[PDB]
């Protein structure tokens, strides 16, 4: 009636050999192979419920040993399984995507490892692998005799869900101008896998002018991502049906629009009819030529501009969050998704279900995981495990890579059982990761623990990045104009790497559009008083505001008009130094109209190029960065050709996933795709092909 | 109690 271990103890010799920890943190005087408690019988490799805490689930392991420690007690020690509640993902398990639930019979076996008394095994239970590339039948006969099954295993360690020329679709949700997916495809490229962005989504003209631009094979659209889904819906069945002023041909479609009510219209083109002529008509104002609407239907279908399920191989995406930090930090926290608009979420996880694609790689920023203690974050990674998919989630710090920044973002990977699950790549640059990894999700950020010393490339700064480009002005319309020279560093040497050097082949054979050129040299344009200001801010590393006229240090280094002085003002009669630069966080901000150095970085490259709260004023060129600059910054290749206005050219600069991040992303995806992998380490160091030359 | 850790 008291536990007891039972048959003959292990070979002296054989427990010291597959325990060594044990002889020589608790301590065994001799291993069993069996113990006997409440009159049932145990023996290694049964799976056992087993007492956790008061009023806690009972834990559910795999029995690796039975001991008896040197303080004469009985132990055992269990290799433990995860519910998914269990995992990061928490209380997320009750969420499903498009009827995709989490069977409370899927459990995860982890490498996680408990010592136990003997007494607080509870029962055994009938848990069986299913392996998920089984036929279906067999599958469900499986999981039919059982009382738990598992088909994956889990790891802390970068929240690992995961199993125990080539052309690739990509599609591009929140595409942006492509920062993402360019870089994606180009590692690929390297990989040996030609992965080709074949359709790409975003509510953005001037994002998708320049996408479309330097990509014109890809199919842009223009439109909201969850009309998008709709479109797709529709799609299925119109495929599935396959169906004066005169109509010639149809050249485009799109569900519901700006001004338009929902339901499908198509693009006409009318006979005689230039280009810019074409124009947007409704479904049923057409029933008088259903026979065009064939000839679009059946041709759009086998040119795939718009994908049906299995069409797309992978799926990124930057889906908007906003509201999950600053102001917006704590506010809505309980039902996030219905709040405000984290719901871009929702729509990302709506059309991963509807395509399934064997790869999904979804970018976002570090407050997903923080927010709401990582609320969203979660959710993103219970939808693709719900939906079955293997999973992991990374942090990546863009300097690591080749970047004059440090902007840490959050990857998460997605990849079906049939499939190999991609790894994250080591830093290849010695920028340090400090402790930026919210406790929620400690072990997810992709760097080499100081324990490993590896040698890095030295950490690139303003001047690697923009010693090369010719002095421009304030006002600066030309965007497209000649580099002063040649590149003066190894960056610059590689940012003005033509597109086949990138292995970028979206012209296919030949060079394409702008070789050579510098494109979108040019700041955002100051008005006449911000331009004043800035050209009175002195040329010296750390130079800002304080070095403005009338203005001083009082006690505990907060900002001070100089009695002495009387405001001054510029030919316009306004202040020559703003009121919101004085009470600019209290008083102690060094930032308003702050001057970069050759020696300095910028922490994270914005969408907005306004000098009132930034330090982006150009090092020795009275004028804000240029776009060109911030591109650059951004690892953006000089190749790469915005088009909007000015301002909406830094919103996509600033909103885009730093290119060589995407790059080292997309080499992994190559690898991963083409079977090309190693075992199951999270952590994958780039070859010396990559990284450079 | 197990201590899971
Ligand atoms: N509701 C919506 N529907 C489609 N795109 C949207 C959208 N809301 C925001 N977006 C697009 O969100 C992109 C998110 S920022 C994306 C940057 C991009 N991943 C890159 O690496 O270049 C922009 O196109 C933004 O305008």
């Amino acid at each position: 009636h008291e536990p007891e271990f039972i048959g003959s103890p292990v070979a002296a010799d054989e427990a010291r050999s597959n325990w060594p920890k044990r002889y020589g943190e608790l301590k065994a005087r001799c291993h069993y192979r069996s113990a006997k408690v409440d009159n049932v019988v145990y023996c290694l490799g049964d799976d056992v419920y087993v007492k956790a805490g008061e009023n806690e689930a009972d834990y559910i392991g795999r029995i690796t040993e039975f001991f008896e420690g040197t303080d004469q007690c009985h132990y055992f020690t269990c290799r433990w399984f995860f519910r998914a509640e269990d995992t990061v993902i928490n209380s997320l398990v009750s969420i499903s995507v498009d009827g995709h639930k989490h069977d409370p019979r899927r459990v995860f076996l982890s490498e996680e490892k408990n010592d136990n008394v003997l007494d607080c095994i509870i029962s055994k239970v009938k848990i069986v692998h299913v392996d998920p590339n089984m036929d279906p039948k067999a599958k469900a006969q499986l999981i039919e005799s059982c009382d738990l099954y598992y088909d994956m295993s889990y790891s802390v360690a970068y929240s690992t869900f995961a199993n125990i020329t080539r052309t690739a679709t990509l599609l591009d949700l929140y595409s942006g101008c492509g920062g993402m997916s360019t870089g994606l495809c180009l590692g690929a490229a390297l990989s040996g896998l030609k992965l080709e962005t074949r359709w790409a989504v975003d509510f953005n003209s001037f994002a998708c002018q320049s996408l479309k631009y330097n990509h014109p094979q890809t199919e842009v659209r223009n439109e909201k991502a969850d009309e998008f889904l709709a479109l797709l819906k529709e799609w299925a069945v119109l495929c599935k049906k396959y169906v004066e002023f005169v109509v010639e041909k149809l050249v485009g479609i799109c569900y519901g629009g700006s001004d338009r009510e929902n339901g499908i219209y198509f693009k006409v083109q009318w006979e005689g009819y230039g280009p810019e002529e074409d124009t947007w008509e409704p479904i049923d104002n057409l029933s008088d030529c259903p026979q065009k609407i064939r000839e679009f239907v059946q041709e759009g279908h086998k040119r795939k501009i718009l994908p049906l399920p299995g069409d797309v191989d992978v799926i990124c995406g930057g889906p908007p969050c906003q509201g999950i930090s600053g102001f917006n930090r704590y506010r809505n926290r309980d039902e996030p998704l219905k709040d405000e608009k984290n719901k871009q979420m929702v729509t990302f996880m709506d059309i991963v279900a509807y395509l399934k694609p064997k790869y999904v790689l979804m970018e976002n920023v570090v407050d997903i995981l923080k927010f709401a203690d990582g609320y969203l974050g979660k959710y993103a990674l219970s939808c693709l495990v719900a939906m079955k998919y293997q999973a992991r989630l990374g942090m990546m710090v863009a300097g690591c890579y080749g970047l004059p920044q440090f902007r840490m973002r959050v990857f998460l990977w997605g990849a079906l059982s049939s499939m190999v699950l991609p790894k994250y790549p080591l830093p290849t640059y010695d920028v340090v990761v400090r402790g930026g990894a919210p406790n929620a999700f400690s072990q997810c950020m992709v760097a080499y623990d100081e324990t490993q010393k590896p040698s890095l490339k030295k950490a690139l700064l303003l001047g690697d990045a923009i010693s090369d480009l010719p002095k421009v002005q304030n006002h600066q319309p030309n965007d497209v104009m000649e580099y002063g020279g040649s590149p003066k560093t190894e960056f610059q040497r590689y940012i003005r790497l033509s597109r086949k050097d990138m292995l970028d082949w979206s012209f296919g054979e030949g060079a394409g559009p702008d070789e050579g050129k510098l494109l979108d040299h040019q700041p955002l344009r100051l008005n006449n008083d911000d331009y004043e200001r800035v050209q009175q801010i002195p040329v010296k590393k750390g130079a800002n505001f304080r070095d403005l006229k009338g203005v001083r240090v009082g006690a505990n280094n907060i900002v001070e008009w100089d009695p002495e002085i009387e405001r001054v003002k510029l030919s316009s009669g306004k202040p020559l130094v703003p009121d919101y630069a004085m009470s600019f966080i209290k008083g102690k901000s060094l930032k308003p109209f702050g001057r970069l150095w050759w020696d300095e970085t910028v922490p994270t490259v914005v969408t907005r190029a306004e000098p009132h709260n930034q330090v982006i004023i150009h090092p020795t060129q009275a004028r804000v960065l240029t776009i060109r600059e911030n591109a650059r910054l951004q690892g953006f290749p000089d190749y790469y050709r915005l088009f909007g206005p000015i301002k909406e050219k830094y919103i996509q600069v600033g909103n885009a996933v730093a290119v060589p991040v995407a790059r080292a992303l997309g080499y992994c995806l190559g690898q991963a795709y083409l079977g090309e992998s190693e075992g199951s380490d999270p952590l994958y160091q780039l070859p010396p092909s990559f990284t450079s030359v | 109690t197990a201590r899971k850790s």
